[PDB]
RNA sequence: CUAAGCCGCCCGGUGGAUGGCUCGGCUCGGGGCGCCGACGAAGGGCGUGGCAAGCUGCGAUAAGCCCCGGCGAGGCGCAGGCAGCCGUCGAACCGGGGAUUCCCGAAUGGGACCUCCCGCGGCUUAUGCCGCACUCCGGGGUUUAUCCCCGGAGGGGGAACGCGGGGAAUUGAAACAUCUUAGUACCCGCAGGAAAAGAAAGCAAAAGCGAUGCCGUGAGUAGGGGCGACCGAAAACGGCAGAGGGCAAACUGAACCCCGGGCCGACGAGGUUCGGGGGAUGUGGGGUUGUAGGGCCCCCGUAUGAGACCCUCGCGGGUGAAGCCGAAGUCCGCUGGAACGCGGCGCCGGAGAGGGUGAUAGCCCCGUAGGCGUAAGCCCGCAGGGUCUCGGGGGACCCUGAGUACCGUCGGUUGGAUAUCCGGCGGGAAGCUGGGAGGCAUCGGCUCCCAACCCUAAAUACGUCCCGAGACCGAUAGCGAACUAGUACCGUGAGGGAAAGCUGAAAAGCACCCCGGGAGGGGGGUGAAAAGAGCCUGAAACCGGGCGGCG
RNA sequence: GUAAGGUCCGGUGGAGCCGCCGGUAUCGCGGAUCCUGCCGGGAGUAGCAGCGUAGUCGGGUGAGAAUCCCGACCGCCGGAGGGGCCAGGGUUCCACGGCAAUGGUCGUCAGCCGUGGGUUAGUCGGUCCUAACCCCGCCCGUAACUCGGCGCGGGGGAAAG
């Protein structure tokens, strides 16, 4: 929305920062056992809890 | 276990059985004996009775019979024990055996008495078993050897504890399972003068 | 310095999750006959400088200096015990410290000397 | 930087050192994004922990003086 | 807020670099709990310069950014070179 | 030399069964340990790593900071990388003690359509600090407004267990209404590491016992019940543990308590002095019980002796964190990628429990049998300094709990039956020259007891936790979760809730060559074996090809 | 071996397994419109029409072009398919580099995947006032409460007033 409160904006910012892929160096360090995390999200498909 | 899942039944009117299913997707079946993740129909229960009672006089008679069978040449050898070089059954030894405190001394005394071969065979028989007992801490299935019965404990228990298959007990704590391991009677036994004296005092 | 439980699950859990001050002691190796007679000690944890002879494995009978010790994996590296990669570079073979023998001691450490004196 | 040398200095130059270290921390954080030719990646962590040490011994000295 | 605990890091983006040369303006990422007065005091006291104006915003990633305009007598390029921004 | 098609075997793809493994579950006698919070809890939001998304840990000092001890050369979490830095001035790690500790939250100076905002007084030069919520207790001032000030309390959280109240229906009775389900599910209130009960106005009747609780048994008995279905005890006896005390009153009458200073004492116990608040509507002393006890008065007899408790300026001892020591082969020959295997030769053993180590190991390592050490704290003793307690015979006088005991009636509850217990309404005593109980009521006898005030350890219940154990399961099993699981995801919400373990001894994780836009393919290497990461074994169903028979 | 089933040979596999006596059990699969997982015929079939039937010619990038880009021609909407903007969404916005997957076909394109960026207020909105209405304190009721309630005191309540 055009008008937002700061607390909601900060929570949305935290979710935005969370939504990213696993580092490639993490993948090689873990030997391909860790390839993803449960916080991956698609804006038009998976909606935020808020 | 298995009774934590909240479920609802669709009922008739749909092409599938009347089974209890979850209220959210994927709507698997739950809380049914024949459903994955459900309760067990008749599981084991702690309240079950496992203790078995034995009359005191009947147990005394069984102990008498085991002690008598200890001195049976046919039964001892039929149980697998090596008594080829044993001088006599029952084997009564002087009371000085009670004071032996070193395992090397006990080994030499046993070699003299002719029961070392039984310890050797017990060690040879001991081995790794088959099944999940290995996962549960029962990797080895050890064998039984000569049983030492002494009137008093003056160090013989410590001097003969370590030998494979060897059990040392005081005649006051003697038991039917001590005399007949695994329900098969005729265990090779070494008695002392004091043990025989106490056994005579008891008559049982 | 205490493992009472006889349950394999608990023994293996202790081995896997042992703190570092315990992993330090879990890296002991036996001393040769000469060192054993000289120091009246049967074994000691391995140090990098120590010269070590391999008693088991593909490199049995090979002597060399220790180059690296890893407590997390309970492994060590000895110079000369190496594999060749496909490209051609040489890499070290991790060897359990219990499979080797100590034939020379890097005994410049006062605390290591304290260990020897305490255990003698 | 070690506590043995930190304890030698007084509170005033401890504050000055904290100020300088915070300046350097900000500058290194800027350079981190500016350029990738970072010889020492651990400089930021070392500076942070040095500042924390300075504050800790500063409060210890304050307690000693008050007592 | 303590003058030395407001600034987190300079901004080294294309936009910030262009502003430095064009409008005599520095760009900092500062603590979100810092007001314009705090930012002005921090910049002036740290860099021994006089600041004309401060404009603050909060980025979508939750950080606080501050554009600080220097007085004409002071050059933002000099301070950028001092800090190594170039 | 049959097109399609069907059956059988072989090879290949798809798939993930089976077998083996297991740092995870589940259940247990015994043992340990059981609260946190206005000095701001639990729970949550947001931040924090050089590369950092999840989990974990931490909090603007943010996978951490400081100090005293253990350990002794490596370390930088799950998590096998790059680059760096930390450590011999002793790290990492472990036990103990400190520092920092954002916002919301009982949330508390005042507000929340967004865990973010807006104020009033004092100190502060300024950077900034300490107070300001409501309902009360003990005081002060005054503005007499509860206005201001000082000291002190309560709120919220906790898996099960506990105490006090409110309280259904499905169901059974083969229908159903008294009844049962059931004082159950659920709801409201109040505490602790346990809670509650507890010392006879009791039980019992040839005799007697002697506070309470829990266990066995009494016993499916007495007894209740459309006397249907069904419901249902206690005393006694055998055990665990055992412990008893204090007020009100008579009488005396400020000899008293608390707070804040001062001294003697040792910093403590104890003794003493001053100011303030309580106190004659009674502080303190005394006293606590039944064929009676106590007071008061009279007489006899003592203390010159015998206890009990309090304190540590001091000394010795025990226990007590990390932890330290703890025997014996890595001997020869074979199989093997690798000996823990086979044959031969030896050794220790208070140690042949269990685990790791490239196969199955008493002697390679860790451990085990058996011993040692330990700061703080806790407990006992010595020595010294204090406080307090300690006997019988007579009386003629005094005291011994009130809307209480109890009766009538109504509702509930109970096995309580005309004879259980709680509560409402009307009535209501004696009070020591007294009163109560003994299963309908009353009269007489006999036996037992003294309510209407209070406290009380151990034996007992539970396990959010820990040590230990297992004829428990072995990845569709076992807790829902062996793993970034109460996570992802579903619903506005109350709430609901998954799937998913395994290369190899060692990455030695395929250098180089030909082709392809690339994904990949073919050579050639590694490995005991591709087991090639789409990685242990690799079944069935299904699909493609080859082969034998039919067509 | 009547049988439930046992044992042996050839092959794969790489670390455990069984005979006998005596006990114990979540102990025996064809069905429950059974539960969980995997795969078949239907089938290279339906659908990719109907309410707005839109593309063609030269040139360009590219391994690859009906589908991407530029020019012309021909068309659709034109009181809405054009312009501005709440609620809701929360990075979908911008540039560069891409096509394993997503896009009803292809795709060099993209609301897609990778990397790096982007939101600047004394004047515009919230913040101030109060409306319907709501909350806390005292007070009364309730066995009690996080429950019901008149009166008094305080506070909140509109991003289109």
């Amino acid at each position: 929305a055009r008008n937002k409160p700061l607390a909601k904006k900060l929570r949305l910012a935290k979710a935005l920062k969370q939504n990213r892929r696993v580092p490639v160096w993490v993948i090689v360090k873990t030997n391909r056992r860790v390839l993803t995390h449960p916080k991956r999200r698609y804006w038009r498909r998976t909606k935020l809890k808020e | 276990a298995g009774k934590r899942r909240v479920t609802e039944n669709i009922g008739k009117g749909h092409s599938m059985a009347r089974v209890e299913r979850l209220k959210t997707p994927p709507r698997y079946a739950a809380f049914v004996p024949f459903a994955r993740g459900g309760r067990r129909t008749h599981p084991p229960k702690v309240e079950k009775i496992i203790w078995e009672d034995i009359n005191k006089k009947e147990k005394r008679l069984a102990l008498m019979s085991a002690i008598a069978a200890t001195a049976n040449y046919d039964l001892v050898r039929a149980r697998g024990h090596i008594i080829d070089n044993v001088p006599q059954l029952p084997l009564i030894v002087v009371d000085d055996l009670q004071k032996v405190q070193k395992t090397r001394e006990t080994r030499e005394i046993f070699k003299k008495l002719g029961i070392w071969d039984d310890i050797v065979r017990a060690k040879e028989k001991s081995g790794v078993r088959a099944g999940k007992g290995k996962m549960r801490g029962r990797r080895y299935k050890k064998a039984k050897g000569p049983l030492i019965v002494v009137g008093k404990n003056e160090g013989i228990v410590l001097g003969a504890r370590n030998h494979p298959g060897v059990d040392v007990v005081v005649v006051d704590n003697l038991g039917v399972e001590h005399l007949a391991p695994g329900t098969h009677p005729g265990r090779l036994t070494v008695w002392t003068v004091s043990a025989i004296e106490r056994l005579r005092e008891l008559y049982g | 310095m205490k493992i009472s439980s006889k349950q394999p699950r608990k023994q293996r859990k202790f081995l896997y999750n042992a703190p570092l001050h315990v992993r330090q002691k879990l890296m002991s190796a036996p001393l040769s006959r000469e060192l054993r007679e000289k120091y009246k000690v049967r074994n000691l944890p391995v140090r990098v400088g120590d010269k070590v002879r391999i008693m088991r494995g593909d490199y049995k009978g090979h002597e060399g200096k220790v180059v690296e010790v890893d407590l997390k994996r309970y492994r060590i590296y000895v110079e000369g015990a190496t594999l060749r990669k496909t490209n051609g570079t040489e890499v070290f073979y991790p060897i359990h410290p219990s499979n080797v023998m100590i034939i020379e001691l890097n005994l410049e450490d006062e605390k290591r000397k304290k260990i020897i004196e305490r255990r003698a | 930087m070690k506590p043995s040398e930190i304890r030698e200095m007084s509170i005033e130059e401890i504050d000055a050192k904290i100020r300088e270290l915070r300046l350097q921390l900000a500058k290194e954080r800027g350079l981190l994004t500016m350029g990738t030719s970072l010889e020492n990646p651990m400089v930021i962590r070392n500076l942070r922990r040095d500042i924390a040490r300075l504050l800790t011994i500063k409060k210890e000295k304050l307690r000693e003086r008050e007592k | 807020m303590d003058p030395y605990k407001v600034i987190i890091r300079p901004v080294v983006t294309e936009k910030a670099i262009s502003l430095i040369e064009k409008e005599n303006k520095l760009t900092f990422i500062v603590d979100r709990r810092a007001t314009k007065q705090d930012i002005k005091r921090a910049v002036e006291e740290i860099f021994n310069v006089k600041v004309e104006k401060v404009n603050t915003l909060i980025t979508p990633r939750g950080e606080k950014k501050a554009y600080v305009k220097l007085k004409p007598e002071y050059s933002a390029s000099e301070v950028a070179a001092r800090l190594g921004l170039f």
